[PDB]
């Protein structure tokens, strides 16, 4: 009861048990033929672009208040897929996220991970307006504060607003699922490429935002391990450029 | 400078001898707002309207 | 049926209310002028930041009324006034007196009103080169976070239009205005905090809900 | 500052001419449109 | 679709706004009058020089407001204000009083209105002996340069219709002006150089574009 | 008589009466599919490696011995291309080779240009090596010498042996063309992938080389241009690396 992944020349296992969120149940496509069929010609890489890419871990103590991560440019340094960020003016695609933890019987808490789209940040400074560092760091997370934040041109992230002015149980009309170390450990989540228009420009737009935020944190007792690591693998799907020739 | 009320205006001057790597000359593509681009009869037309779209031919 | 999306947003509202003289010293109090967007109204900003992206067609009508300054001059005998109203497109010429050539030109669409009459209504379409509005930007203008130049809707100037060394008056505009044919896509957490400015999405932390006596208490039953 | 395509013109090799003709010379560039092009929101002209 | 060349060129505009009396001791002061051709509004001049031969329909419409002049006399009563407005077609008698007969010639069609209802409107019909209109003659009126007679479209007067020794007011009339059902021939280049009076095509030198730094210079990418 | 090509977003323009040598009578093609089955499974860009790059002009004047340059390797920094070198460990590919000349009815010359596979170079010291500087500059061209040349660890460049040790009238059994300032100004040339194994490695090995020499010197008169451009553009055809899922 495990299969093994295989994407180009990556390979990943997880369990066949998983569930998987499509998120308003559509899957990823391309713009078909003839949207702007006489001079606006695409083509697709379809090369490393479709393979996993996996990030960093984090490490989730007694005391975290979340992570946070912007799509795309959290693979602008990512082999190939980084590449075509530089080489072409426009593009899209979809996305699968796994997130995994690893932990035993005797650890205890429950995660939420959400993948929002048009995640437009607060400052916080009420008159004021927000850095480019402070919103993203690539592919090294943000974090949540567990008070209100202070100093200039940083995001409001107080992990009860999430940093955009609404209640933090409320996020779950995105597409979400939940960790409960109890029951499961991993989640998949297929993201569709979702805008207003139908190719864009991937260094001045962050298309969606993926957050993990504990709800209850974790819990251990006399000589376990302080942590839990979570791990983030992500790979891009029917992914599309304008033409160069 | 110098020349914008001559017909010199719009000839591409191409000069003698050996300069086999040079620049002959660059402009960017932008019709309705662009000085070069802006006083020709596709220029004149576009800028009647707020938003417009298509392919140009040089 | 009332929760469908065409009865919980078609409706309408004022949104805009202003002032503007036939004579005066200021030149800018001689004409009013109101940019088309759906955010400094409080109540309508709130249930449209349930959704993403929207897509709408708007209908506007004005409510106009006139005084006569109370500076001196009486025993007047005076014809019903006349005004003009006129919407500029995305990437229009926009007016900075009143006396200027932007009040002429063919392709601002313009109406002409006379007091007494039933009130004036234009219909406005779509105008997007995008395929629909967004409500919520992550991006940068090309640089102002949070701005994106596809949500430009147009803008709305209003004159009287006498002649030479008119009389002094003093008139003030009411925008009714009304979105239609509405369709809205991927829906959103209500907001929490209130509202700070018209361009942001800034706030301050606030509490998730109010407090009770315990987590056990239920009020006595009747 | 633009955010538009460009076009540029490099000389490969020079110009080679016999004896007795002009040395200098010229290029001209015409402009059109291609039958797909699209217009909306008549409004005024700034050149008037 | 929005640049066929109805959507194009059939769109209304102000083009004459003019002031009358009822009582004067300039006598012409007493009425007011417009020729009609479009070569006075310089917007819609641009346009239509795009072609050399053109033919349409006109529709006018008349926004009317009068006032009391602030001369002295105070607690007037009076009812509403009648108005006569007269189109000459070409070849008819033109009036040099408000008394004249030519108020009352039998092949002037005319309109009557008072004030407090809407506006009057009527429509002309294509009026010529030629088969076309001519936005350029290269040719001498029989003698006079670029003047053809196949161009006369008539004329339009303006005045009070009260009785014997009227109360004073002064009144402003705007004419709106709209062709219709147009066609066009021959297309031209856009006039590149300031308008300098209304009956000839005189101008002077203008340059070609304006400048840049260099045949190379690009602009450096955001 | 005058053809529009276009590939991707790149537009040149040729005579339609152009001559074109296809190099053994073999286009360029896939290695089909199942040379090595199982687990080496290939994978192909086909995005902006289909694309026109053109390199600097250079300067034909009285006295040129001649130019050559290394394939690949003179397209190391040419955009995705070039790229592709870096991500993938394995490749292959073919290449069409447009040469032009800008010449008037005064002018007069010939030039040969020809592609010449596994052109291994002499050291200008018997009991020496060559460097790898002096193999290739990449987008620049080397230059051959009219006498015979010095200095430690160049290639032996006079031009009558071409640096191989043969003589230069013997070239033509290489695929070739001849470009008589006469007759005609252009050279196409259409060259597929060769080599004893299926695939290899891009930057340690220089698949071919391309040379183009005067027989001919250019000559001129009173007040002509005292030089000639030469223009070379480059477009790869089927190109395939090994996939990296």
């Amino acid at each position: 009861r495990v299969r093994s992944i295989t994407l180009g020349n990556s390979t990943i296992t997880t369990q066949e048990s998983a569930n998987v969120v499509v998120a308003y149940g559509r899957w990823p496509e391309y713009l078909k033929d003839n949207e702007a069929t006489a001079e606006d010609q695409p083509t697709q890489p379809d090369v490393a672009t479709c393979r996993f890419y996996t990030l960093e871990s984090v490490t989730w103590e007694r005391d975290s208040p979340g992570w946070w991560w912007k799509f795309p440019d959290a693979l602008k340094d990512m082999g190939l897929f980084g590449q075509n960020m530089y080489y072409h003016y426009l593009g899209r695609a979809g996305y699968t996220i796994h997130v995994q933890c690893n932990a035993s019987k005797f650890h205890q808490g429950c995660l939420m991970v959400v993948c929002v789209p048009e995640a437009e940040m607060g400052c916080s400074q009420v008159d004021g307006t927000v850095n480019e560092h402070s919103l993203s760091e690539g592919e090294t997370a943000k974090k949540f504060a567990s008070t209100s934040t202070n100093g200039t041109n940083t995001v409001q992230s107080i992990v009860t607003n999430a940093g955009m002015g609404v209640g933090v149980g409320n996020l779950t009309i995105f597409p979400h699922q939940w960790i409960n170390l109890r029951t499961n450990n991993c989640a998949t989540i297929v993201m569709p490429y979702i805008n207003n228009v139908p190719m864009d420009n991937m260094f001045r737009h962050h298309n969606f935002t993926l957050m993990i935020i504990p709800f209850v944190p974790l819990d251990y007792s006399s000589d376990s391990s302080t942590y839990v690591p979570i791990t983030v693998t992500v790979a891009p799907m029917c992914a599309e450029y304008n033409g160069l020739r | 400078e110098g020349k914008l009320d001559t017909m010199e205006i719009y000839r591409i001057p191409v000069q003698s001898g050996n300069h086999q790597s040079s620049q002959v000359f660059g402009f960017q593509v932008q019709p309705g707002l662009d000085n070069v681009f802006k006083h020709t009869l596709l220029g004149e037309i576009l800028n009647y309207y707020a938003h417009w779209s298509g392919s140009i031919k040089l | 049926s009332e929760s469908s999306i065409e009865n919980f947003l078609c409706r309408s509202a004022c949104v805009y209310m202003g002032e503007y003289h036939t004579t005066n010293t200021d030149t800018s109090k001689l004409f009013a002028s109101w940019t088309i967007n759906a955010r400094r109204m409080v109540q309508m900003r709130r249930k449209l930041e349930l959704f993403t992206y929207v897509r709408f067609d708007m209908e506007v009508t004005f409510v106009i009324t006139s005084k006569q300054d109370q500076g001196t001059q009486l025993g007047q005998d005076m014809p019903p006034l006349t005004h003009q109203i006129m919407y500029i497109p995305p990437g229009g010429p926009i007016p900075k007196s009143v006396t200027d050539y932007t009040w002429q030109t063919s392709t601002n669409p313009s109406i002409f009103w006379t007091e007494g009459n039933a009130p004036p209504r234009m219909s406005i379409p779509f105008i997007s080169i995008g395929n629909a509005y967004s409500n919520f930007y992550d991006g940068w203008s090309h640089g102002v976070y949070g701005y994106n130049t596809l949500n430009h809707m147009g803008q709305i100037y209003v004159r009287h239009v006498n002649g030479s060394s008119p009389l002094p008056m003093t008139s003030t505009v009411r925008m009714y205005f009304k979105p239609k044919h509405v369709k809205v896509w991927v829906p959103r957490p209500p907001r929490l905090c209130q509202y700070k400015n018209a361009s942001t999405v800034n706030f301050t932390p606030t509490n998730i809900t109010e407090k009770r006596q315990s987590i056990n208490y239920i009020p006595e039953t009747v | 500052y633009t955010s538009a395509g460009n076009v540029t013109c490099w000389y490969q090799t020079g110009i080679v001419v016999p004896a007795g003709t002009p040395t200098s010379c010229s290029i001209m560039c015409f402009v059109s449109a291609c039958n797909d092009f699209s217009v909306r929101l008549l409004k005024d002209t700034p050149f008037i």
